């Protein structure tokens, strides 16, 4: 019942600039005995077991660089990155270790914030083989754009599809610093064979306006 | 590394009964333990396991046919032996582990304390 | 070298038991404290349970008591956790952790998913290349993973060899209860009657081993 509560949920900071994450504890996690505040800095990244920056709320563990600094006491903490490296996108948890149960914040997305760039859009029909299945999966990709802030419509027949498609968003590229996007409009073999012109319309910062992939089923 | 244990080299219970003082050389004041002591040269039999709450609570257990209770404080834990047997006396050794607030430390092999029951 | 590796996960039912385990070298096992830490998929880190480096203090998360049980065995350097009762929300990554000071060590991994479902092989089809998936001199192509479960596939191009240009994403839950991921690759237009792409799909869970070849249409 010690309670973590971490701010920003998510930060985006350029290359080189410095990142400051806030971490709130529900109760005083410092020990009046040897004056040591039990709190701790975790990064994530994706696919990655967490790894230990910091302990006792400013110490920094053993390898961990010079830029990565804790700060503060008793309820408000601080993790701050001074210089903002390609390779420190990571999700950041703070950890109370004073008492048990061990808590642990909700914790915040770190990324780059770079120069707009907008997606190439492509769209996949479904393949002879899956239709031989009874099904038809539409796919549209979203290639390499900044931010991740992007709007993809289903048009089937001009008209607009709701709850029949899924996005998914790839972690940010450790060349670019860019996002990747699929979406995947299921319907079907019956409901694919009954209309003609499938299409995505992207939205994106990047681009002045809306590019339309499509094509006929049949072409 | 371990903490330090200094306990009396001797105690004669007189009616059946002693205070086994274990003096530490940590704060176990707001502390997650667990205290523990063993009889005989070989530290087979566990007389009795005092646990240490954060807000300074105690859980105490008597495992093996004793009479145990517990006292906090500061650094030190006592266990208050009551009908002990005359055919119990030996040599009686502390034993601490600490797991909160970090870190995790056992105690270092205390020469013991003999307690002459009479 | 230091190493934590799980193991004892994978599927089982809601109300049913499994034990994991995380074995451990390259420290003096019987010195340190050592915790299970789960994380349910796209959440955060929540504190299982710990245990003390001799095994005679061990806690627990409110959400875990009374179900699940810590223990070790120092003679062989391992840590169990008997997960009994589970439930849906125990479903998570669960991790093994050294501490000293902090969770200064942590393993792999090892996936526990607690589901009624049963496990289902995925389907792979190919997203071939054609006049329309090309844009601005670049062309793409890839493969769709459908309908499989429970988690995870491995998607590799080419054997393990080709990971330029290469978007594997995350896995969506269908509302059919079946999990579904594409992988792609992007490659200039003028360089597709020049190299055969085969997607490599494994899903571990179903013993199932798929290697598509992705022709341009
Ligand atoms: C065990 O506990 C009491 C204390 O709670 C013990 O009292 C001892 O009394 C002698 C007499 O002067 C003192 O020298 C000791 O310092 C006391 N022990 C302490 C404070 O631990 C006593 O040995 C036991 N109880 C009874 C009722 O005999
Ligand atoms: C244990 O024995 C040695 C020799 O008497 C002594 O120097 C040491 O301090 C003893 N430990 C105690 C009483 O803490
Ligand atoms: C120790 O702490 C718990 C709460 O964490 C408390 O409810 C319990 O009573 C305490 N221990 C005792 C007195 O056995
Ligand atoms: C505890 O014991 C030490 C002696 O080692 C003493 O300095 C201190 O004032 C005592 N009080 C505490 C910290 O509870
Ligand atoms: C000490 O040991 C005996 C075991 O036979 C125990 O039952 C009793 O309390 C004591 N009596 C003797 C024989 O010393
Ligand atoms: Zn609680
Ligand atoms: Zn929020
Ligand atoms: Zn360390
Ligand atoms: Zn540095
Ligand atoms: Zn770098
Ligand atoms: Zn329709
Ligand atoms: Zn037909
Ligand atoms: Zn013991
Ligand atoms: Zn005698
Ligand atoms: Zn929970
Ligand atoms: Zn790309
Ligand atoms: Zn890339
Ligand atoms: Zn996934």
């Amino acid at each position: 019942d010690i309670v973590m509560t971490q701010s920003p949920d998510s930060l985006a900071v350029s290359l080189g600039e410095r990142a400051t994450i806030n971490c709130k504890s529900s109760q005083s996690v410092l020990y009046s005995s040897n004056n040591k505040n039990y709190l701790a800095w975790y990064q994530q990244k994706p696919g990655q077991p967490p790894k230990l920056l910091i302990y006792w709320a400013s110490t920094r563990e053993s390898g961990v660089p010079d830029r990565f600094s804790g700060s503060g006491s008793g309820t408000d903490f601080t993790l701050t990155i001074s210089s903002l490296q390609a390779e420190d996108v990571a999700v950041y948890y703070c950890q109370q270790n004073l008492r048990p149960p061990e808590t642990f914040g909700q914790g915040t997305k770190v990324e780059i914030k770079r120069t707009v760039a907008a997606p190439s859009v492509f769209i996949f029909p479904p393949s002879d083989e899956q239709l031989k299945s009874g099904t038809a999966s539409v796919v549209c990709l979203l290639n390499n754009f900044y931010p991740r802030e992007a709007k993809v419509q289903w048009k089937v027949d001009n008209a607009l599809q709701s709850g029949n498609s899924q996005e998914s968003v790839t972690e940010q590229d450790s060349k670019d610093s860019t996002y990747s996007l699929s979406s995947t409009l299921t319907l079907s073999k019956a409901d694919y064979e009954k209309h003609k012109v499938y299409a995505c319309e992207v939205t994106h910062q990047g681009l002045s306006s809306p590019v339309t992939k499509s094509f006929n089923r049949g072409e | 590394n371990k903490i330090l244990v200094k306990q009396s080299p001797m105690l004669v219970a007189y009616d059946n009964a002693v205070n086994l003082s274990c003096k530490y050389s940590y704060n176990l004041f707001s502390r997650e333990f667990r205290a523990s002591l063993h009889k005989g040269l070989d530290s087979a039999v566990e007389v009795c396991v005092v646990y240490g709450n954060y807000s300074q609570q105690l859980q105490v257990y008597s495992k093996t046919g004793f009479n145990c209770d517990g006292k906090l404080g500061n650094e030190s834990v006592t266990f208050y032996l009551q009908n002990l047997y005359v055919n119990q006396t030996d040599i009686y050794f502390c034993k601490i582990e600490v797991m909160y607030p970090p870190p995790y430390l056992d105690n270092e092999k205390s020469n013991g304390t003999i307690i002459h029951v009479k | 070298e230091v190493q934590l590796l799980e193991s004892g996960g994978g599927l089982v039912q809601p109300g049913g038991s499994l034990r994991l385990s995380c074995a451990a070298s390259g420290f003096t096992f019987s010195s340190y404290a050592m915790s299970w830490v789960r994380q349910a998929p796209g959440k955060g880190l929540e504190w299982v349970s710990a245990i003390s480096g001799s095994g005679g203090s061990t806690y627990y998360a409110d959400s875990v008591k009374g179900r699940f049980t810590i223990s070790r065995d120092n003679s062989k350097n391992t840590l169990y956790l008997q997960m009994n009762s589970l439930r849906a929300e125990d479903t998570a990554v669960y991790y093994c952790a050294k501490s000293y000071g902090a969770f200064d060590y942590w393993g792999q991994g090892t996936l526990v998913t607690v589901s009624s479902a049963s496990t289902k092989g995925p389907s792979v089809f190919p997203l071939a290349p054609s006049s329309k998936s090309t844009s601005g001199g670049t062309a793409a192509l890839g493969c769709l993973v459908k309908d499989y479960f429970p988690e995870p596939v491995t998607v590799s191009w080419n054997s393990g060899a080709l990971t330029s240009g290469v978007h594997t994403f995350p896995a969506v839950l269908q509302s059919s209860g079946l999990y579904s991921l594409s992988s792609v690759v992007t490659v200039p237009s003028s360089s597709l009657g020049t190299q055969t792409y085969i997607c490599n799909v494994n899903h571990k869970p179903s013993n199932t081993k798929v290697d598509k070849r992705v022709e341009p249409k």
